[PDB]
């Protein structure tokens, strides 16, 4: 009882290719985001967090006293 | 109808949905009563039948869009055949262990680990991240 | 006319599926393969020198 | 020694177009990263008044004699040494 | 004049397909067998 | 390269063509289906009418289905086109692939 | 010397199906039969010497 | 008439027949001896209690399947039945010359086999580095054989090189510039080049290698004066060249598969794909010493290195992008040989881009000799090659042939194998970031589990490679003949129907200028 | 493509039969060398 | 050393191999995004029943693909460089001392003042103490002072091996008539591993390398318990 309205008819796929194409790079930036969080930045602070106050004696003292090495008892 | 080997020079019919009209008909040779049938398609196609018309299509194309495009099960056979195989890959692998490989070093034995996992601990490897990280020299336990 | 894949592919895929995943575990955990998975959290350590 | 490319059968203006594109202004475009990624001033080297260097036998015919044609004061010491 | 067409454009005969069966088994099975038993060869010297 | 009305207007003037013949209407579908579009309406009529000039039912009926086809799973523009094209359907009592149960599988 | 070409011209486009390396006659029967027999003797020959140097004497 | 047809052959479709023979059945032998390897690292400790013999199966192994199965199949095999079809010759340029290229491979195999039976084998490497190849440590015939074996090789290549290069500019029809000849005639001419002048640096290296063995020369013997590292220069000067040209003729084969599967007449960018192949065999010649990160070269040297061999992703990015473009908008058909050639541009992609990573000399300090490149090459090069191989041979069977595979037959081996290379040598990455070595018959006890895996997953592949022979067989047993192909008007090489008459193109196709 | 049907039809037993007669030729030397490696590397 | 199901590089133990971490994260991180946007960008052209299969113009898109990999590849190649020629910058080292590769063990030779030189064996499987590493022990170790720039210098008196030691970031090869400079510095005291690394015949795979990295004073009396 009701026409049909006149859709899109041209440029399908150029219209769907633009649209995700703009979705993969969105994703990638927020992947990056992520990746930088959960592993490199992570990483960073791991090095830093473990060599801040670091007693590299004291590490030798923990060492030697397990009996771990040829040259020290 | 029957297509000849000997034939490949020549235009040929296909069904491609992207190459809607093909080069030849799918049938070239009229009985008395399809020739019947195109002389009538001469005239108006509101008097010809809906089964005539559908003569006239096929005639002409071997099968319909729907048909040429349609899904199959094939996936169900290539994915289970393909799960039997590395099935049966692990039937050799079984074989290999129980008749080639004989026993591993005997490091490999709990208490040697067990040991092993404690000097590795003692000289604290991978103390940043990897390995002793993760053991609590506090409370000495491995990391909750 | 039904092929091949009708008649026969529910059939192939479910018992493919079931083999390979049986087989495999069994491989895994019923013959004396030996891992070596991490000491973390599973070896308690024990005194070495 | 013809390089590793491979493309003939009637030389013409399109193969050497390609070249002109495909390889000779590439290879400048790098060249010129290159070289504007190596740019940025050296320390200059004490000056020592060698007497094989600044010659000076006759004066330059302009400025004042002593300077050279494009005398640079950051790097190029008169014979008395570098400029104020 | 050689002969032409399908199954006739090769060096071994495809005429029976257990003829070319045993055929193709001790042309790729001699293949894959050869380092197994050059390996046998080697271990067996010393 | 043009506007989308010159390009149709091209297209409708290739399939009016009285005297168009069959080789002709052939390679004017068969290049049309390889642009990113679904045909107007406006240039699908005028290959019909090629059809019915050339005496070509069964082409009629093959081009409805591949206006189906180019639209992929936008499956309202199909629906559109046969009814904008309904009076020339009836004029030329050209069945719909449907009404010829073309479209069961 | 006299150019001879024209009569070598005849006796190698002779329509006698032979192949051009046997197209001259008896003697390339013979030199043909010479080579193959060298090859496939010294091939032979050296499968022989594999199996010998196969295994230890050094 | 068979010792005529096949022992004197001078066709190119009978002589392409050959090659993919022996290049099936190298790849058997080449097969057979990576299951030992993975046997022998299959589970920690010894398993052939002989690292010598070790050492021999895995030198064998590369060059099997480098010389034996990857070069006849794609240049020998494809080359030989395709390129004349593609180009409406009637046959190579030196029809005659072309059968020498192939009948010298069955004597290089066998000296390659005698290498190994006599003494204790050449456990060198497929490098065959000095002195560990020279006469006090690896005293004996074994590494002399190895040399014999690759100059048979190398001579075959170098005229098979001159036979194609000298075809394809010279037998085109007169109207077709070389920019009017298919992207898999053009990936054959650049390979044919890169063989041509790479080839001989090696012969060159190897020829060296065998005087200081025998003529007390020391080329290579810093007693005489002579250093190791000049050796390295010469093999990887050649050596480099060789893997580009082990995956040119796969570029152009995937290119005409993509194309044919996506339904289109043309892939994308057709001379973007010729420039970045022409690109990619320049660069090829300026990066050797990229294999040599670690022997002591100086810090700018290494600079230079790392540089050039990173601008090789910029040539083989755009084929990568225009094989996606080639894609868009395709009515795509998912026959197995696409299936071939997707999985081949995802797996390249992964092995190209741990290239990338290798080509930074700091992280190849800690990379190189370890199992991370024994991961970035079995993904570019072994996936790489065999899967356009595959492709390939899906694809054109029924040409050569004139039957059919069975369809679901061909997809299952390929989910077979593409399940098997990916468990075999993805964990291999792991065990190189973690630091075991390449070339070693066991391991840390660390390590085990990714042996282990890797091992199970080269199981999986012998599955496939043991489907792939059956599938062969029973499309010869079944004799399904074919009847039409589509896209013949853009694929010239069926327009002679399957299989091709004996003679095609005696008279040659009419090409009009305009 | 399209092909004729097989002129030698292989039915799935005949299909059964190729498959495992492949594999054992693959199979059977290689494990016969493998089972016997102890027997191999002690002489 | 590395430990069960390991995925990534050892800890680093020194400051180069630390900057060799963030440098492998980084680019490891353009691997991922670049591998997943093709698998990406393979499946949207595989997802859909929409076509165009007309010529398609490329000059266009093939510039944005030409320039973006080229950034790409720049902003790897600047880190890269960078700690290329820190590791190549002058230390002035306090210690020399040279390794030896022989089919197949290492020797070692301290001879800045006194003759100190002794053999490195792997540790035989039947002969590891409880809790030792198979195939990375020595009979003989390396013990070098910690929190020191130490030169070592790498040769081989017979075919080429390698000396490595992943936790420091260091491999260079041992090659006959070639002295191989190489610098080291370990931020801590402990055990580090590595193994021969360029195949050098029917041992390669057990001549392994152990550093034991002690205080100074420590490392003094045992170099003269060792002459
Ligand atoms: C866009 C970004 C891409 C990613 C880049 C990644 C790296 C970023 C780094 C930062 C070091 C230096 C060193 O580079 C080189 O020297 C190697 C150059 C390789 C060959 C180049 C071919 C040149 C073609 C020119 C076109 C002419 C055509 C000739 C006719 C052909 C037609 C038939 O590298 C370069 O500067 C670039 C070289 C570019 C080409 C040089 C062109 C002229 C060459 C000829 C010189 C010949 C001397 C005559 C001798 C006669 C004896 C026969 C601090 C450390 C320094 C960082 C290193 C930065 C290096 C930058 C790039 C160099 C690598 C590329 C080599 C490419 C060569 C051209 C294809
Ligand atoms: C697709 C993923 C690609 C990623 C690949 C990259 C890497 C390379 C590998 C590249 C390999 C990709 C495999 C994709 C399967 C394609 C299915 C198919 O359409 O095949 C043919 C179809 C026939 O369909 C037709 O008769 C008409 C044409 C086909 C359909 C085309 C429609 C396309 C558009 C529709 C989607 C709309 C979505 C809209 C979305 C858009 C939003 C706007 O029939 C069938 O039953 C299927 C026949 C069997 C095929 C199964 C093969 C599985 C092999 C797996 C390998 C791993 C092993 C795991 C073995 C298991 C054991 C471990
Ligand atoms: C054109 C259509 C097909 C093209 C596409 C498909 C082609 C490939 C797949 C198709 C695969 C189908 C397999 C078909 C089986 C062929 C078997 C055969 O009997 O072939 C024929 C003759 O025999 C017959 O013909 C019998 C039937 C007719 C009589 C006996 C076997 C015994 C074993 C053979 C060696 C002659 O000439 C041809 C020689 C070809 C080159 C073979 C390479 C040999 C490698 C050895 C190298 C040196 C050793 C070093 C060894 C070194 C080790 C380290
Ligand atoms: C890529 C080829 C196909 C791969 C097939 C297998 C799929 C693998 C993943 C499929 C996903 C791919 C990436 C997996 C990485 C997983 C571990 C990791 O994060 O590793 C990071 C580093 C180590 O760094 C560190 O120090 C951090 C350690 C963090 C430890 C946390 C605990 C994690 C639990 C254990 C994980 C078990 C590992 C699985 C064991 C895997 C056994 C097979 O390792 C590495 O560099 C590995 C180097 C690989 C370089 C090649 C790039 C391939 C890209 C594929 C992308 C396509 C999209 C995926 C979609 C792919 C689908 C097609
Ligand atoms: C098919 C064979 C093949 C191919 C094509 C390649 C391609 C490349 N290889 Fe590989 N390589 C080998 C086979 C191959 N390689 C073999 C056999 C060895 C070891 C030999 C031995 O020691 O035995 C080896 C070793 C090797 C080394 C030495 C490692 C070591 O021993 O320490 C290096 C170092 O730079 C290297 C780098 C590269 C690079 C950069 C490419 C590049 O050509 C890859 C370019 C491709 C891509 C980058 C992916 C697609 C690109 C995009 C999608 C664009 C966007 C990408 C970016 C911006 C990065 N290769
Ligand atoms: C085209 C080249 C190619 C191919 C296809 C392969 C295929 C395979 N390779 Fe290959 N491999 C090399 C080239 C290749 N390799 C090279 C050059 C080396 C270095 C040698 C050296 O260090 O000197 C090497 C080294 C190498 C090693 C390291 C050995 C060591 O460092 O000690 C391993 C270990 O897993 C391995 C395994 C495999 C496996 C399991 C397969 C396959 O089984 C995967 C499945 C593929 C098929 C079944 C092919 C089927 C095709 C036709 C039948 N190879
Ligand atoms: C930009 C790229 C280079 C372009 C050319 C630049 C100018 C050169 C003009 C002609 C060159 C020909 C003569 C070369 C003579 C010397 C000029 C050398 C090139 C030059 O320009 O040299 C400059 C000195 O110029 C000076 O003396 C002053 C030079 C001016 C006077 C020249 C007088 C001599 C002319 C003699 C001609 C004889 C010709 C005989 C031909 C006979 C044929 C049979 C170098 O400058 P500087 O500050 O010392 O150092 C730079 C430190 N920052
Ligand atoms: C350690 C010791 C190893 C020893 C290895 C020895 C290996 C091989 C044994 C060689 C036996 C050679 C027999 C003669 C071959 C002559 C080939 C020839 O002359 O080939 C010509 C083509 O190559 C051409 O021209 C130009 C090319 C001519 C090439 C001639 C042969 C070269 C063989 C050695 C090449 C080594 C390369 C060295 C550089 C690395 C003619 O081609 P045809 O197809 O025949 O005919 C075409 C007809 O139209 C002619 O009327
Ligand atoms: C890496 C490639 C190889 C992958 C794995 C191979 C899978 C196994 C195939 C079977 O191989 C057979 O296995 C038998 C054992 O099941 C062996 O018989 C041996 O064992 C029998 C039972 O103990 C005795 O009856 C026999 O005489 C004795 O030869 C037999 O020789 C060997 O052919
Ligand atoms: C016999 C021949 C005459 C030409 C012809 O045959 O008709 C002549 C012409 C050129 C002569 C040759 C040339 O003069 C060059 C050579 C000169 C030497 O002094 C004698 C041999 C030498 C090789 C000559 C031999 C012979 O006398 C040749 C070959
Ligand atoms: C590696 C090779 C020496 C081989 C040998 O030892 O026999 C040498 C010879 C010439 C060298 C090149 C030339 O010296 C020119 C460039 C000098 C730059 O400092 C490094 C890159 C540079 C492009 C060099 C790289 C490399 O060290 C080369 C190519
Ligand atoms: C000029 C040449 C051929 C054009 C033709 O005659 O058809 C084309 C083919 C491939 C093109 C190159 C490739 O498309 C890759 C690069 C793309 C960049 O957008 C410009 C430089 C770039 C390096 C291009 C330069 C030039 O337009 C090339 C070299
Ligand atoms: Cu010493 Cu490997
Ligand atoms: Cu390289
Ligand atoms: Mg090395
Ligand atoms: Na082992």
């Amino acid at each position: 009882s009701t026409a049909l309205a006149k859709p899109q008819m041209r440029g399908l796929l150029a219209r769907r290719l633009r649209f995700h194409i703009v979705g993969a790079f969105m994703v990638s930036l927020g992947f990056a985001t992520f990746y930088k969080f959960a592993v490199a930045e992570k990483r960073k602070k791991a090095y830093a967090d473990f060599y801040r106050n670091y007693d590299s004696m004291k590490d030798f003292e923990e060492m030697r006293k397990a009996g771990i090495f040829q040259s020290a008892k | 109808s029957v297509v000849k080997s000997e034939d490949y020079a020549l235009p040929s019919y296909v069904d491609r949905r992207d190459y809607p009209l093909p080069d030849v008909a799918h049938v070239k040779n009229l009985s008395a009563s399809q020739k019947a049938l195109k002389e009538k398609e001469k005239a108006s196609w509101s008097s010809l039948s809906i089964d005539e018309k559908v003569e006239l299509y096929r005639l002409k194309f071997k099968e319909s869009f729907a048909e040429m495009n349609r899904s199959t099960n094939e996936w169900k056979t290539v994915v289970g055949a393909a799960m039997f195989f590395i099935g049966f890959t692990a039937l050799l692998l079984i074989w290999e262990k129980h008749y080639v490989y004989g026993p591993i070093p005997h490091t490999f034995e709990e208490e040697w680990v067990a040991k092993q996992t404690k000097r590795m601990l003692d000289m604290k490897v991978a103390p940043i991240q990897g390995f002793s990280a993760k053991w609590d020299y506090d409370k000495n336990e491995w990391k909750k | 006319a039904p092929d091949f894949h009708d008649k026969y592919g529910n059939a192939v895929l479910a018992s493919g599926a079931t083999f390979c995943v049986a087989v495999w575990v069994y491989m895994a955990t019923q013959i004396g393969i030996e891992w070596n998975p991490s000491p973390v959290g599973r070896v308690t350590p024990k005194e070495w020198r | 020694a013809s390089a590793a490319k491979g493309d003939h059968g009637g030389t013409g203006a399109r193969t050497w177009r390609f070249l002109t594109f495909g390889l000779a202004l590439p290879s400048v475009a790098l060249c010129t990263l290159n070289s504007w990624l190596h740019s940025g001033h050296r320390e200059r080297p004490a000056f020592i008044p060698y007497h094989h260097l600044r010659i000076r036998t006759k004066p330059f015919s302009w400025g004042d004699g002593n300077h050279t044609f494009f005398h640079n004061p950051r790097v190029n010491p008169l014979p008395t040494g570098y400029e104020k | 004049h050689y002969e032409e067409g399908p199954g006739k454009n090769i060096p071994f005969s495809v005429e029976n397909k257990w003829r070319l069966l045993a055929m193709m088994t001790l042309f790729f099975g001699s293949g894959f067998a050869a380092p197994f038993f050059i390996v046998r060869h080697q271990l067996l010297k010393k | 390269h043009e506007t989308d009305e010159e390009f149709d207007a091209r297209w409708v003037t290739y399939f009016n063509k009285p005297d168009i013949d069959a080789w002709e209407l052939r390679k004017g579908m068969n290049t049309l289906v390889g642009y990113d579009l679904v045909p107007e309406p406006k240039i699908i009529d005028a290959a019909l009418r090629a059809c019915r000039r050339l005496n070509d039912f069964a082409s009629a009926v093959r081009i409805l289905e591949v206006v189906k086809d180019k639209a992929g799973p936008h499956k309202e523009i199909y629906p559109y086109v046969i009814q904008e094209l309904r009076p020339t359907l009836n004029e030329l009592g050209i069945s719909t692939p449907e009404e010829l149960g073309l479209d069961k599988v | 010397f006299e150019n001879r070409v024209a009569e070598k011209q005849k006796l190698f486009q002779e329509d006698n199906g032979l192949p051009v390396h046997l197209k001259g006659g008896a003697t390339d029967n013979i030199l043909y039969r010479v080579t193959m027999t060298l090859c496939l003797g010294g091939t032979l020959y050296s499968l022989y010497c594999l199996g010998w140097a196969s295994f230890p004497h050094k | 008439m068979f010792i005529n047809r096949w022992l004197f052959s001078t066709n190119h479709k009978d002589i392409g027949t050959l090659y993919l023979l022996f290049g099936a059945w190298a790849g058997m032998v080449g097969t057979a001896l990576s299951l030992l390897i993975r046997a022998e690292l299959g589970q920690p400790g010894t398993l052939l209690g002989d690292d010598q013999i070790y050492n021999v199966v895995v030198t064998a192994h590369a060059f099997v399947m480098i010389f034996f199965m990857v070069m006849p199949i794609m240049i020998g095999g494809f080359g030989n039945w395709l390129v004349p079809l593609m180009i409406g010759a009637p046959d190579m340029a030196f029809p005659r010359m072309n059968n020498m290229s192939f009948w010298l491979l069955p004597p290089s195999f066998l000296l390659l086999l005698a290498s190994s039976m006599v003494e204790a084998g050449a456990g060198t490497g497929w490098t065959v580095y000095p002195p560990l190849a020279g006469n006090l440590a690896h005293a004996g015939a074994s590494v002399d054989l190895t040399i014999f074996s690759l100059h048979l090789a190398g001579v075959s290549s170098i005229l098979g090189a001159i036979n194609f290069i000298t075809t394809i500019i010279n037998m085109k029809p007169p109207a077709m510039s070389q920019y009017q000849t298919p992207l898999f005639v053009w990936s054959v001419m650049i390979t044919a080049v890169l063989l041509l002048l790479s080839l001989p640096v090696l012969a060159a290296g190897i020829t060296m290698l065998l005087t200081d063995r025998n003529l007390n020369t020391t080329f290579f013997d810093p007693a005489g004066g002579g250093d190791p590292i000049l050796y390295q220069h010469l093999f990887w000067f050649f050596g480099h060249p060789e893997v580009y040209i082990l995956i040119l003729p796969g570029f152009g084969m995937i290119s005409h598969i993509v194309t044919y599967y996506s339904g289109k007449k043309e892939p994308f960018g057709y001379m973007g794909m010729v420039w970045a192949m022409m690109s990619i065999g320049f660069l090829g010649f300026i990066v050797w010493a990229h294999h040599m990160f670690t022997v002591g070269m100086d810090v700018d040297t290494r600079a230079y290195f790392t540089s050039a061999t990173m601008i090789i992703a910029i040539p083989t990015g755009v084929k990568v992008f225009s094989w996606l473009a080639t894609l868009h908008g395709g009515n795509i058909k998912w026959s197995p040989a696409m299936m071939w050639a997707l999985g081949f541009i995802f797996l390249f992609t992964v092995g190209g881009l741990t290239g990338i990573v290798l080509a930074n000399s700091s992280l190849d300090i800690v990379l190189h000799d370890t199992y991370y490149v024994v991961a970035h090459f079995h993904y570019v090069l072994s996936m790489g090659a065999v899967f356009a191989i595959m492709g390939g041979f899906v694809h054109w069977f029924p040409l050569f042939s004139g039957y059919t595979l069975n369809d679901t037959w061909a997809k299952i081996h390929f989910a077979i194998m593409f399940v098997g290379v990916n468990m075999t040598f993805f964990p291999q990455h792991f065990l190189g970031l973690s630091g075991m070595p390449r070339r070693y018959s066991d391991y840390p006890d660390a390590y085990t589990m990714w042996n282990t895996i890797s091992s199970m997953g080269s199981f999986i592949s012998l599955t496939a490679v043991m489907l792939m022979v059956f599938i062969i067989w029973e499309a010869f047993a079944s004799k399904r003949e074919v009847l039409t192909v589509d896209l013949t008007t853009t694929n010239l090489e069926w327009l002679n129907g399957c299989p091709p008459p004996y003679h095609t193109f005696e008279e040659p196709t009419y090409v009009n200028l305009k | 493509i399209t092909a004729k049907p097989a002129k030698t039809p292989t039915s799935p037993k005949e299909q059964a039969i190729g498959l495992s007669v492949t594999f054992l030729s693959f199979l059977l030397p290689a494990g016969w060398v493998l089972y016997h490696l102890d027997n191999y590397k002690k002489s | 050393m590395a430990y069960p199901m390991q995925l990534g590089f050892q800890d680093a133990t020194s400051p180069i191999m630390e900057e060799l971490l963030h440098f492998h994260d980084h680019t490891l991180m353009i691997v991922f995004l670049i591998s997943s946007l093709v698998l990406y960008i393979i499946s949207l052209m595989l997802t859909t029943k929409l076509t165009h299969t007309s010529t398609m113009d490329a000059q266009e898109v093939e510039t944005i693909w030409t320039i973006l990999p080229a950034i790409i590849l720049i902003l790897i190649a600047l880190p890269s460089l960078r700690i290329l020629y820190m590791m190549d910058e002058i230390n002035n080292p306090s210690l020399t001392v040279k390794t030896m590769g022989h089919q197949w063990y290492w020797s070692y030779e301290y001879t800045d003042y006194e003759d100190l030189s002794f053999d490195s064996y792997m540790i035989p499987t039947s002969e590891l103490k409880p809790g030792e590493l198979r195939l990375l022990e020595v009979d003989n170790r390396v013990v070098l002072p910690m929190e020191m720039t130490i030169r070592m210098l790498v040769s081989s008196e017979d075919v080429l091996h390698s000396w490595a030691v992943p936790s420091l970031g260091l491999k260079t090869d041992a090659i006959p008539g070639r002295l191989n400079q190489t610098t080291l510095m370990s931020s801590r005291p402990g055990l580090y591993y590595g193994q021969c690394s360029e195949i050098c015949g029917s041992n390669h795979s057990f001549m392994p390398i152990v550093l034991e990295l002690v205080p100074l004073k420590y490392f003094e009396k045992w170099s003269a318990s060792m002459l």
